[PDB]
């Protein structure tokens, strides 16, 4: 099969010369395959199901059928299946969103994009600390190359930021994982809640894990790399970085931190709440004085991630469900907003400064309607998954600490402010003098936007539709005596 | 130039025009 | 499995031949016999590694 | 904790800093280009002797003083000592932002050093390799590197404190009717 | 086999004309390969970590030394290929890379000295081996005597290495004056407790360690690396480092040394920071070598270091060979040849290499990310094993400094790739001459090892458990 | 918040401040032997200085390890700043 | 005498593509403003005003939130509380 499929790839490349149709076909097959897996996934069981081991000493190039496990473990539960579905929904759209605007050396570009998607998808399958860490880091060089070669004017500084900041946090995570490795002589996620380290050692291991979380989420005050990296990235990079990669941190909190360091997490929760409240408030206010469209959209993600953090660290079932739902809804809506600012407007005008844009409604009524819809989705209008996630996250946060969550409720207003301030100027007023009339949104751009809006609306009207994969998850991680 | 917050930025320009600001509405 | 080890090692040899063709600015299938030679050689190395590992496991088991 | 003798220890530090600065001045005098005599070594020292002496005084005095005042020995004392040392070294800039930057950042680096144990090599006896590890036996107290399957609930109540889900009795047991 | 090759080569080369040089090297190349594949089975002797004293207790053979010997053979094979095979057949490359008449003999004698250092069980063996390697390395540095920089470098090497050889000799004689012995085997836990040998043993350690150029005595060796011909630099910056470090790893005479801890920290800081402003490729690679030497220096502070040292030194040797080969391959695409000994000097001369040879730049990217430590490349697993070792033994501050140095040195590693993937205005369309099949295959094999070696990690650990436990 | 914190202090404890710091530190360490003409004489002086300083430092450590911490800080300051 | 091989034929690097008409009429003043705003970190300095903002947002505000969050930890329980019952636990 692999031999035959490689021959197929080779011949397609020989004759067409562009690999992108093959990549679109492969990713669509991957999505269908994941849906088939979901069909055969047992929901009345909190055990990992589609398990396999790679690079075992008895079968380094095959699957392990041995009585000793020394390779890298993979498998899924409901939590990981949720994010895997999000990943395979997003990958073909990130291919399709750059269908026409990549012209020089396009085969390499699409290879990088698909590789990054596949690495993230495998990362969600990882069942031990080392396999997780390997797939966690492997995206960094691919992103470095993609941003350096295919990014906008400031893309060298951006590639260096996306490599250096993430490496910086990851190395402290690596310290924590090494300590776990040598202290427990085990690294897997299946039984790691059975090991109870002393409270002191727990407190120390938590710090490394949380520094990595702080850079990857990101949280205040180590967030300042994300606007630069998002602003200078090509569109597929931005879509993957906002829709998928940031969700890896929330997943890491649930999978790597809470089951193992429960008592230390209880001890550290007020500090987390300080950091998340600072993230929400300060980054929301800092967004008000930005002049780059893509920077504004990027800053929005940080505040929503702060709300998700507050939910996921609330020690309540509602908070964890809200954090996951918020992650998924953000994964729908943020790539759509990045598509608008860095895919549609930027491909027509090749500029991102807010002063140039005004009154797009006259010649492009459809784009204005998309902007309005996605803006009110982004600020958590009900019947959108964003509202469900934010509302449940705030409920959990308020229960965990009434004062801190109560103050967190101001995010509704603050997000409304920055987002609607942008959309008011984008749609209203007289058509700008600095730009000439261009085409309204195309069929491909509308297709992508429609997919994302329908997804967020479906989970906004009936969020319960995710519960069949997550009802074990909302109890697996809370620590109550 | 006129307000405290425009003045506070004076060290922050080098070779950018120090413009005296006027509200466009006026 | 020994057969899987041989396939994997031969694939490593194929990758070596491909990369050497590319670095020489040559087409992928430039001298196709080289693919066979490279695959055979790397399969030999993989077989040696497999046999040494098997002997090591045998020794670890015989001290029990 | 019995106190450090701040005065005597600090005087020792003064002597050592003066000696080290003298040695650095001699090396500086030998390595440089241009004409140089035996008296120019302090003339063209760059104040290096003062660097050494002042750093020695600041660090040792502040460390001993903070340790005695708190009646503790831990990394915080080294944080204070590094803060004072950074204050001395950043005074040479003659600029307030740089003085503040040296203060806080040297204090943070030395606090990090003190937190790891205030040593460059290892405390071999305390290390994991020289310590009881793995799963503890029947009912023994858990030590720093040891692992258990269940901790005692009394220990959890003591360490975390009561509240926000931590209770001396599980809820369902306590709310059972009879 | 090595001694035989040296004798036969001296005779054969004496009776040979200067035009036979490359042919002779090719012969020795295949000879070495044969010794590696027909004499490999001797590994069986060391099953269950059996140790053999040999030559009236002058030499020690175990699994560690056998592995180091195999690694040195492999390195010699790779490096001798670079002299025996022409990259291109044009006149310029004949001028750039022509082996001297006696170079192959000097290489084989230096390899003998290295292997004797590794196996040294007595201090007289150690000193004779050290002087053999040192004298050979001076002559290797000097043999391109039309170059002003190489002759000056050889003089500097002779004098600094002589001072350090004197320090080593004085250490050995103080040890003898205290114990009436020339072997570390006479050291016991009781002796170490009873006597203060720390000053003597650290003096020996420092004498050995300054010979491979740790801080603060790093600049002289970096100068020598910059000022030698590039094909000499590939050899002389690797083999001594391996031999000396392997001996110190096997001797374990500096466990929990405060002085070694401080010098290792200084070496990591100097190596990472001092590489940042470098604009010459060989100076950048020399600072990289300094940082990796600091990484390995950390393993001299603890027992049971064998797995992490062997893994690190193997993957580092592979990466060092790969990066020098890539730099050599890129010479064909540069606009300006600086001189015949160092055809390429400045990192900026690699600008736009991706438009001339894309897969060469892919090879560079893989090697650079391995040096940085991105999984699943071999460099990541080397650094992971070192971190496991040092944190098991309580070196917390040093682990933090290791992380910081890794991050800092990533900047100058990425400099190479950064310039190499920028745009250049005049790009290559076609060229009739192809680079050599042999050398391209060797480079590709190294790249593939760096990329896919992790697949064998658990199998390797299984074998290690039966030959080193 | 956006200029003084996000693009002020946070870049100072970030890319801009670290870039400036590393620039000065790297310059200082590479120029540790800058103006000298005879590499032999300077490198020999360095090995003598290293040996003597290590001896005196270890003597200090035998006395009291806390007293040596400021000396090491001063030496690092000399080398990198 | 040391020159690159004559066998090499170098042409120009053209990325190709269709040059679209210029739909944006660039304003130099706006571009200069955007450049000043985007690279402000390169010109930032610690003065009284910027230092005051630094102290309010990176020191004072975190300390207020931290005091609140460590003082009120575990303090409140609200679920189903009735008249006369304490809503506080300490
Ligand atoms: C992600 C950020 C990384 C930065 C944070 C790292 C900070 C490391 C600090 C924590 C830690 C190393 C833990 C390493 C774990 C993995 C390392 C993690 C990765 C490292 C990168 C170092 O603890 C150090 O703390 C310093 C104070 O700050 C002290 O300073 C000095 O204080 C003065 C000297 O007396 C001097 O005046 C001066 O010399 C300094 O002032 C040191 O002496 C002390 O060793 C603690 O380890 C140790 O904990 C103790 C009791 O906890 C353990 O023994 C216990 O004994 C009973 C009670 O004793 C318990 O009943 C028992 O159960 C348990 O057996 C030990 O066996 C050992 O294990
Ligand atoms: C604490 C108490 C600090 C008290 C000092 C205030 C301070 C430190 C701010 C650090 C904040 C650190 C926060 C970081 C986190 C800390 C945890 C900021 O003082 C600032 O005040 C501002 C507003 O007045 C000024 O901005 C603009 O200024 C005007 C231009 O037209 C407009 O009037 C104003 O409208 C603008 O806005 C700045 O110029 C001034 O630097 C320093 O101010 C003073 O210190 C001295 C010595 O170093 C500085 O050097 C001095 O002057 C130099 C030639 O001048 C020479 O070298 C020398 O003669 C001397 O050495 C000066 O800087 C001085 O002024
Ligand atoms: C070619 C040129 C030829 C020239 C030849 C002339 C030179 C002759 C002698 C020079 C020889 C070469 C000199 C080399 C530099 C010497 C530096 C040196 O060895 O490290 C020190 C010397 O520890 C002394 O206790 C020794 C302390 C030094 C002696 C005191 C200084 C006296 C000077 C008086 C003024 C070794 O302790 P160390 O690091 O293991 O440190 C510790 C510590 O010793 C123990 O507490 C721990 O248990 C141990 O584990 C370890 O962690
Ligand atoms: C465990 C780690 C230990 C070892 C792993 C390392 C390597 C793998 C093991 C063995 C390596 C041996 C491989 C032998 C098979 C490799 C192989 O196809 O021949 C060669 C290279 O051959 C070595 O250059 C032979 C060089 C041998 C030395 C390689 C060591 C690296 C490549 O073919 P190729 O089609 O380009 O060769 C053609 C053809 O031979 C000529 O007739 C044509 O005229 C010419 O155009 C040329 O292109
Ligand atoms: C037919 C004859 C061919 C043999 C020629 C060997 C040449 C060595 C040349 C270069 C060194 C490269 C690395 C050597 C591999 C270590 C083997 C071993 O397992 O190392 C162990 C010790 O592990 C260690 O310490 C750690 C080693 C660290 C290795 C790091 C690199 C890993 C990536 C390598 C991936 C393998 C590629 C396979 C391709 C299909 C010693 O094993 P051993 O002493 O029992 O000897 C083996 C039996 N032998 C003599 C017949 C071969
Ligand atoms: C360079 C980065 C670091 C690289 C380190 C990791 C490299 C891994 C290389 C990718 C290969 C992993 C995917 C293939 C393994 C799965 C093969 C398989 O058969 O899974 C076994 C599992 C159980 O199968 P079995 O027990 O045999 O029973 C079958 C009953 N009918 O059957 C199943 O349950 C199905 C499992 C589905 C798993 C989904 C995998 C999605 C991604 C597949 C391709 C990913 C490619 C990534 C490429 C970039 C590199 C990361
Ligand atoms: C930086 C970049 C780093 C890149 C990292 C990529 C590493 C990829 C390593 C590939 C090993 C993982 C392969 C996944 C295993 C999937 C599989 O099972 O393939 C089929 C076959 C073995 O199958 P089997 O063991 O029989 O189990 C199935 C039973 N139902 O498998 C085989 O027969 C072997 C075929 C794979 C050969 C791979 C050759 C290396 C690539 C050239
Ligand atoms: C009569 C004399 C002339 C004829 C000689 C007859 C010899 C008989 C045997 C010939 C070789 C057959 C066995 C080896 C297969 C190699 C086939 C080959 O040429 O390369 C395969 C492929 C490119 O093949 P090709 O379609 O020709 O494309 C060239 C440019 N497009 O390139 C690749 O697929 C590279 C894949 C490498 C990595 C794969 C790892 C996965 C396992
Ligand atoms: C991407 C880049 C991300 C990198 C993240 C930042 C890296 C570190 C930056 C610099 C931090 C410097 C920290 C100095 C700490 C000062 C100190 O003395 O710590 C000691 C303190 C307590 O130590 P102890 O003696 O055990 O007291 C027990 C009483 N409960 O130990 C503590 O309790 C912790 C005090 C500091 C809390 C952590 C600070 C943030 C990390
Ligand atoms: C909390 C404090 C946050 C605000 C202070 C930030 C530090 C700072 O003041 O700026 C960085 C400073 C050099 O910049 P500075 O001179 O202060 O300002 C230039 C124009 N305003 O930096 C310095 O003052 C130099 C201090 C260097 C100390 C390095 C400590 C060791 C580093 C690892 C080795
Ligand atoms: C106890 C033993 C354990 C070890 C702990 C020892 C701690 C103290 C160690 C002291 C050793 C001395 C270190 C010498 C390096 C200092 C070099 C230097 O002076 O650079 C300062 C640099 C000034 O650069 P400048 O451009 O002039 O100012 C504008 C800044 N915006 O100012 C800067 O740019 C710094 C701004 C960055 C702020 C910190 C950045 C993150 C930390 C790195």
């Amino acid at each position: 099969i692999l031999l035959s499929s490689l021959y197929l790839f080779n011949r397609i490349l020989a004759w067409q010369g562009n690999v992108k149709h093959f990549y679109l076909f492969a990713s669509n097959l991957l999505l269908l395959f994941i849906v088939v897996l979901y069909i055969n996934f047992n929901t009345f069981s909190n055990s990992f199901q589609f398990n396999f081991e790679l690079f075992n000493s008895l079968n380094p190039f095959g699957l392990s059928n041995s009585d000793i496990s020394n390779g890298l473990l993979f498998g899924i539960d409901g939590l990981s299946l949720t994010f895997i579905l999000l990943t395979v929904l997003l990958i073909p759209l990130t291919l399709l969103g750059n269908w026409y605007n990549i012209n020089f050396n396009s085969n390499l570009y699409y290879t990088l994009v698909l590789a990054i998607g596949l690495v993230i998808l495998l990362n969600f399958w990882a069942l031990d600390y080392i396999s997780f860490y390997i797939l966690f880091e492997a995206t960094l060089p691919l992103l470095f190359i993609l941003i350096h070669i295919y990014g906008s004017s400031d893309s060298e500084r951006a590639s260096f930021y996306v490599l250096m900041f993430t490496l910086s946090g990851s190395l402290f995570m690596l310290l924590s994982i090494v300590v776990i490795s040598i202290v427990l002589n085990t690294t897997n996620f299946i039984n790691h809640n059975l090991f109870v380290l002393s409270l002191d050692l727990q407190t120390i291991i938590w710090l490394g894990l949380f520094i990595a979380i702080m850079v990857k989420t990101p949280l205040f005050p180590i967030h300042v790399w994300l606007p630069v990296v998002h602003s200078e990235s090509p569109l597929a990079g931005s879509m993957i970085l906002a829709g998928l990669i940031l969700k890896l941190a929330l997943y890491a909190i649930l999978r790597l931190l809470l089951p193992l360091l429960c008592e230390a997490q209880i001890l550290y929760t007020p500090m987390i709440y300080i950091i998340s409240l600072l993230t929400i408030i300060l980054t929301s206010l800092a967004t008000l004085r930005q002049i780059d469209l893509k920077v504004i959209i990027a800053y929005s993600s940080i505040s929503h991630m702060g709300i998700a953090i507050l939910g996921v660290c609330s020690n309540t079932s509602l908070g964890i469900y809200g954090s996951i739902v918020l992650g998924v809804a953000h994964g729908f809506v943020s790539p759509a907003l990045f598509l608008i600012v860095g895919g549609i407007l930027y491909d027509r005008y090749h500029i991102r400064i807010v002063n140039y844009y005004k009154g797009l409604t006259t010649y492009m009524p459809q784009l204005a309607t998309y902007i309005i819809i996605l803006s009110f989705a982004n600020i958590g209008t009900p019947l959108t998954g964003n509202f469900t996630g934010e509302f449940l996250s705030l409920q959990g946060g308020f229960i965990r600490n009434p004062i801190i969550g109560g103050i967190s409720c101001i995010s509704v207003l603050l997000a409304a402010i920055y987002q609607l301030k942008l959309t008011n100027k984008l749609t209203g007023g007289i058509s700008s003098i600095y730009m000439h009339r261009t085409n309204d949104v195309t069929i491909r751009e509308k297709f992508i936007m429609n997919i994302l809006i329908i997804s967020t609306l479906i989970i906004g009207i009936c969020p319960q539709i995710m519960y069949n994969l997550l009802y074990w998850t909302v109890n697996n991680y809370i620590y109550i005596i | 130039i006129r307000a405290s917050f425009d003045k506070a930025e004076e060290p922050m320009l080098g070779d950018y025009p120090d413009i005296d600001p006027f509200p466009a509405q006026l | 499995a020994l057969f899987t080890s041989l396939v994997g090692a031969s694939g490593l040899g194929f990758a070596t031949k491909f990369l050497s063709n590319k670095i020489r600015l040559k087409p992928a299938g430039y001298y196709p016999l080289g693919y066979v030679f490279s695959g055979v050689a790397w399969a030999g190395l993989g077989l040696v590694l497999h046999n040494v590992h098997q002997h090591s496991l045998e020794v670890l088991e015989k001290k029990k | 904790f019995h106190p450090y003798n701040t005065l005597g220890l600090a005087t020792q530090s003064a002597m050592v800093g003066l000696g080290a600065g003298v040695v650095a001045a001699a090396a500086r005098n030998s390595l440089a280009t241009g004409p140089r005599n035996i008296l120019t070594t302090f003339s063209k020292s760059g104040g290096v002797v003062t660097i050494f002496t002042g750093a020695s005084i600041a660090y040792v005095f502040t460390y001993c003083s903070a340790a005695n005042l708190r009646e503790r020995k831990d990394g915080w004392n080294h944080m204070w000592a590094g803060a004072a040392t950074g204050a001395v070294l950043g005074a040479r800039t003659k600029l307030v932002p740089a003085f503040i930057g040296w203060t806080v950042l040297c204090g943070a680096a030395c606090g990090l050093f003190g937190w790891t144990g205030a040593r460059f090599n290892a405390d071999r006896k305390a290390s994991l390799e020289q310590s009881p590890k793995g799963f503890v036996q029947e009912d023994a107290h858990q030590t720093f590197w040891e692992v258990v399957h269940r901790r005692p609930l009394s220990l959890t109540v003591e360490q975390l404190g009561e509240g926000r889900g931590i209770n001396a009795v599980p809820i369902a047991t306590a709310t059972e009717a009879p | 086999m090595l001694i035989l090759a040296i004798i036969s080569l001296i005779t054969f080369v004496s009776m040979s004309k200067l035009s036979d040089n490359r042919a002779i090297i090719r012969l020795i190349n295949i000879y070495l390969i044969l010794v590696l594949v027909l004499d490999s089975f001797l590994y069986l002797l060391f099953l269950n970590n059996q140790t053999y004293t040999v030559m009236g207790e002058l030499l020690i053979f175990n699994s560690f030394t056998f592995y180091i010997d195999m690694l040195i053979y492999f390195i010699m094979i790779v490096i001798s290929s670079l002299y025996g095979y022409n990259l291109y057949n044009n006149n310029l490359y004949k001028t750039l890379f022509e082996p001297k008449k006696e170079l192959i003999i000097l290489f084989l004698i230096n390899i003998l000295g290295a292997l004797l250092i590794v196996h040294s069980n007595d201090f007289i063996t150690l000193f004779v081996a050290i002087e053999l390697q040192s004298y050979s390395i001076y002559l290797i540095t000097a043999i391109y005597n039309s170059s002003y920089k190489a002759s000056k470098a050889s003089m500097l090497y002779f004098f600094m290495g002589g001072i350090l050889s004197i320090l080593i000799a004085y250490s050995i004689n103080t040890y003898y004056s205290v114990l009436n012995s020339y072997t570390l085997h006479s050291l016991d836990s009781l002796i170490i407790n009873t006597l203060d040998l720390n000053l003597i043993l650290i003096a020996l350690s420092l004498g050995l360690l300054f010979k491979i150029g740790i801080a603060p005595l790093h600049k002289w060796l970096i100068s020598i690396y910059e000022n030698t011909p590039i094909l000499i630099t590939i050899y002389i910056s690797l083999i001594p480092k391996i031999s000396i470090l392997s001996y110190l790893v096997l001797s374990n005479i500096s466990i929990n040394s405060l002085v070694i801890s401080i010098l290792a920290i200084l070496t990591l800081l100097v190596g990472s920071v001092g590489g940042l402003l470098q604009i010459k490729i060989k100076r950048l690679l020399a600072f990289s070598g300094l940082t990796n030497a600091g990484y390995m220096m950390l393993l001299l502070l603890l027992n049971n270091n064998e797995f992490s040292y062997l893994y690190y030194i193997t993957q580092y040797s592979i990466s060092h060979l790969a990066i020098f080969m890539i730099i050599i391959f890129s010479i064909y695409y540069i606009n300006y040849i600086n001189n015949q000994y160092n055809p390429i000097i400045y990192v900026n001369q690699l600008k736009g290499l991706i438009h001339d040879n894309a897969y060469l730049v892919l090879s560079m990217a893989i090697v650079v990310f391995s040096f940085i430590g991105i999984p699943p490349l071999l460099g990541f697993f080397g650094k992971l094993n070192i971190l496991m070792s040092i944190l098991n033994n309580g070196y917390y501050f040093i682990s933090i400094v290791l992380i910081v140095a890794s991050l800092i040195s990533a900047l100058y590693y990425l400099y190479l790739l950064n310039v190499s993937i920028q745009d250049k205005n005049n790009i290559l369309i076609n060229s009739n001459e192809t680079v050599s099949s042999v050398l391209s295959y060797i480079l590709s094999s190294l790249i593939i090892l760096i990329t896919f070696g992790f697949i064998y990690n658990s199998l390797i650990i299984d074998i290690f458990n039966v030959y080193f436990n | 918040i956006a200029h003084h914190v996000d693009k002020g202090s946070l870049y100072r404890l970030g890319p801009v401040g670290i870039n400036r710091l590393l620039n000065k530190a790297s310059y200082n360490v590479i120029n540790l032997s800058s103006n000298t003409r005879s590499s032999l004489s300077m490198n020999s002086m360095l090995i003598l200085i290293t040996i003597v300083s290590l001896l005196l430092l270890v003597l200090v450590m035998n006395v009291n390890f806390i007293i040596v911490i400021p000396v090491l800080i001063s030496i690092l300051y000399i080398l990198f700043s | 005498e040391l020159k690159p091989s004559s066998a090499i034929q170098r042409g120009p690097l053209n990325k190709g593509g269709w040059d679209a008409p210029h739909a944006l009429h660039n304003d130099g003043a706006i571009d200069r403003y955007a450049h000043w705003r985007t690279f402000y970190q390169e010109r930032f300095k610690y003065t009284r005003a910027t230092g005051k903002s630094t102290l309010i947002f990176l020191v004072a505000f975190p300390a207020l939130i931290g005091y609140v969050a460590y003082q009120s930890e575990g303090l409140f329980e609200f679920a189903g509380k009735r008249r006369g019952e304490s809503v506080t636990t300490r």
